[PDB]
């Protein structure tokens, strides 16, 4: 009835003066707009479908003529940019956040999902959307004594709306939105489903990734002990954005980093640490690095925890990118660390992994793993053990790397390595 | 992130 | 010494 119909029979239909003639012409651009081979959206926009549709969200007396059109509208503003600024430009954002107090859950569903849409493509859009007062309405669809009693989808699509109100950068979304917002975020972590937690974290890991007040305004509504318990579920698209979450919060002060440490994250970082997926080995030295990059007793926690040998073992062998982060959070814990510390990390055989990554093709790297050893030097100098030392570095084929370095491109290479060969092996 | 329906 | 995801990646 409504399958296959041409862009030029839907404009026909949708220009009658006949309602139900114009609801079936809706039914047949939203299964066009439907189909999972090449939808003919750029067709539709140019036929000027898009103001037709618009004004078929205010049919209160037509229940299945506002779905049909939220429906379509949600397909076309699922697109590229220009084709959701062809929806927003339509007049779409009032007319979908009337939607949202619809009686019909399948509406007011729609209107959800067609807002994160037109929400999700940026900064401008999103702060659009919470200006024409989307927040509001959004919450009081949440607004209930239990989470459970919402159908699965519907809960779903409300998280995944909200996610992407938090999401974007320059600018991040507006403080008193954030603050409107986390509240209703802080609970749907709490949920059982995968993915609402997935979303939540998603939504998390946004408002962190920012200044210190960002992080601040995130930490200060207790949230990092549930983060650190998601840390450790066995869903990946749950630990993904947790770990990020965490990776985001440890990039704050020394305090918020410690609250991380508190709600007991490191426990989870041997199996992080050897994480089949590369992302998460990856993000989880990032976070380490951080960690190591604190104070002298959170570098002490890193210690008691065991995770020094972990740190040994991805510098090893690791993919590139994730020993570029086990390079970093070396030299981080040499900046910072006591000489206990450092001669902690020496016996733990950080020497032989650290000198077999000088031979990478990334400066970088070079740079990092250069300024290490001559923080381990450092400590070496103040116990009197910079040829015990020396000899380490001789016997591994270290000083032939670094006596390569002189040579080297980069300026601050060819003087970090000229130094310590001037320093220590003369 | 956007998504359609379907 | 802290560096942001955009720093780091």
């Amino acid at each position: 009835g409504t399958v296959n119909w041409s862009v030029e029979d839907i404009v026909k239909g949708i220009n009658s003066n006949n309602l139900e003639s114009q609801l079936q012409a809706t039914q047949a651009a939203r299964k066009l707009l439907s189909r999972e081979k090449q939808p003919p959206i750029d067709n539709i926009i140019r036929a000027g479908l898009i103001p037709k549709f618009v004004s078929f969200l205010g049919k209160t007396d037509c229940s299945p003529i506002q779905f049909e059109s939220a429906w379509a509208l949600t397909n076309i503003a699922s697109g590229t940019s220009e084709q959701t600024k062809a929806v927003v430009d339509g007049g779409a954002i009032p007319a979908f956040i009337s939607l949202l107090a619809s009686p019909h859950a399948h509406i007011s569903e729609q209107a959800v999902w067609a807002l994160g849409n037109i929400a999700g493509d940026g900064s401008a859009f999103r702060d659009l959307v919470i200006k024409h007062g989307a927040i509001d309405p959004l919450l009081a669809l949440l607004a209930v004594p239990d989470l459970s009693t919402l159908a699965c989808g519907y809960l779903r699509n409300l998280t995944w709306t909200l996610s992407n109100l938090c999401r974007n950068k320059n600018p991040a979304p507006p403080l008193d939105a954030v603050e409107q917002i986390l509240p209703t975020l802080v609970r749907l972590l709490h949920h059982n489903d995968p993915e609402v937690l997935a979303d939540s974290c998603w939504a998390i890991s946004y408002l962190t990734d920012g200044p210190n007040e960002r992080i601040e305004m995130v930490v200060k509504k207790g949230v990092v002990p549930q983060l650190v318990k998601l840390l450790g579920a066995t869903e990946l698209p749950i630990v993904t954005p947790a770990l990020r979450a965490i990776g985001n919060i440890v990039t704050g002060t020394d305090e918020q980093t410690q609250k991380v440490i508190d709600a007991g994250a490191l426990a989870v970082f041997p199996s992080l640490l050897t994480n089949p997926k590369t992302n998460i080995q990856k993000e989880a030295t990032w976070t380490m690095s951080n960690i190591t990059a604190g104070r002298q007793d959170q570098i002490q926690q890193v210690v008691n925890h065991g995770l020094v040998p972990f740190l040994v073992g991805v510098l090893s062998k690791a993919d590139f990118k994730t020993q570029k982060e086990a390079a970093w959070a070396i030299t981080n814990y040499t900046s910072g660390g006591t000489v206990e510390q450092i001669v902690y990390l020496v016996h733990c055989g950080i020497i032989e992994p650290l000198m077999n990554l000088l031979s990478a093709k990334d400066t970088k790297i070079i740079q990092v793993i250069l300024d290490a050893i001559s923080n381990i030097f450092q400590a070496a100098e103040k116990l009197g053990e910079t040829e015990k030392l020396s000899i380490m570095i001789e016997e591994c084929g270290g000083l032939d790397k670094i006596e390569a370095l002189q040579r080297h491109e980069n300026e601050s290479v060819y003087k970090a390595s000229l130094n310590l060969i001037e320093k220590y092996f003369s | 992130r956007k998504r359609g329906y379907s």
